[PDB]
């Protein structure tokens, strides 16, 4: 795959900021994308986006949709390239 | 919900042995997420099969996995002396899923 | 390549606490979970919990619910496990493993909790 990449803490973690991530994997091992964001005091903060490794949760999910009820940080993962560019939850 | 697998099994070199991992339809019956780890004494586990049946790179094709009903089964073909180890089954751990392991099986390969 | 290396061996007195480290190299640390599993000498594998190094979230084994603390410092790709209010039957080897398939295991950290 390739996924959308975002790191909100890009400077301290010495990574890139925004763009694409090209996923490195293993032989026929599945690859996914993830989106992760906060909802602190009515403002939606983006946390990270990028490649997620073979995860039973993300299986055959086209839309990145978070499922946990009212978590601190929201997380979703999805299958298919760039699928993590858009994220929701419910 | 514990996974039960036999305490030990013995094999002769060249033979096939099969270790089984039984739970309820809540878990094993419901999800293709059983995995098999080999552990030689005093060393860390290594992943042999995951996703019921899938094999990582660098894992001998002699190792295969399957599942019928509420039991997943690891099968080692063409036994070798180096196949003698502890074998645990587990399930996927993370996300909606919480971890569990079997009691393990001690596979003895008598030369 | 993919490799998790753990903190050295710990000897503790009961009631105390221990915190083990897990240093992931060889892949993108935040690209999958870290899992923690311990092993009582001559015994099975016991699952403790999972940490999602991105979300920061944690799930815990009910057995350990409310005395084990799981964390990670993503800026050095290291996950931590802290077991507090130790005992005797806490004496084990402690493992971290990569991702929910546990596809790569650390080398283990022996924690001996003896008076």
């Amino acid at each position: 795959r390739e996924c959308i990449y975002y790191n909100a803490n890009w400077e301290l973690e010495r990574t890139n900021q925004s763009g694409l991530e090209r996923c490195e994997g293993e032989q026929d091992k599945r690859l996914h994308c993830y989106a992760s964001w906060r909802n602190s005091s009515g403002t939606i903060e983006l946390v990270k986006k990028g490649c997620w490794l073979d995860d039973f949760n993300c299986y055959d999910r086209q839309e990145c949709v978070a499922t946990e009820e009212n978590p601190q940080v929201y997380f979703c993962c999805c299958e298919g390239n760039f699928c993590n560019e858009r994220f929701t939850h419910l | 919900s514990a996974l039960t697998q036999p305490a030990s099994v013995s094999g002769s070199p060249g033979q096939s042995i099969t270790i089984s991992c039984t739970g309820t339809s809540s878990d094993v019956g419901s999800y293709n997420y059983v995995n098999w780890y080999q552990q030689h004494p005093g060393k860390a586990p290594k992943l042999m099969i995951y996703g019921v049946s899938k094999r990582p790179s660098g894992v001998s094709n002699r190792f295969s996995g399957s599942k019928s009903g509420n039991t997943a089964s690891l099968t080692i073909s063409g036994l070798q002396a180096e196949d003698e180890a502890d074998y645990y089954c587990g399930t996927f751990a993370g996300g909606s899923y919480y971890g569990v392991f079997g009691g393990g099986t001690k596979l003895t390969v008598l030369w | 390549q993919v490799q998790l290396v753990q903190s050295g061996a710990e000897v503790k007195k009961p009631g105390a606490s221990v915190k083990v480290s897990c240093k992931a190299s060889g892949y993108t640390f935040t690209s999958s979970y870290i899992n923690w599993v311990r092993q009582a000498p001559g015994q099975g594998l016991e699952w403790m919990g999972t940490i999602n190094p991105v979300s920061g979230s944690t799930s815990y084994a009910q057995k350990f619910q409310g005395r084990v603390t799981m964390t990670r410092d993503t800026s050095i790709s290291t996950a931590y496990m802290e077991l507090s209010r130790l005992r005797s039957d806490d004496t084990a080897v402690y493992y971290c493993a990569r991702g929910g398939w546990f596809d790569y295991w650390g080398q283990g950290t022996l924690v001996t909790v003896s008076s």
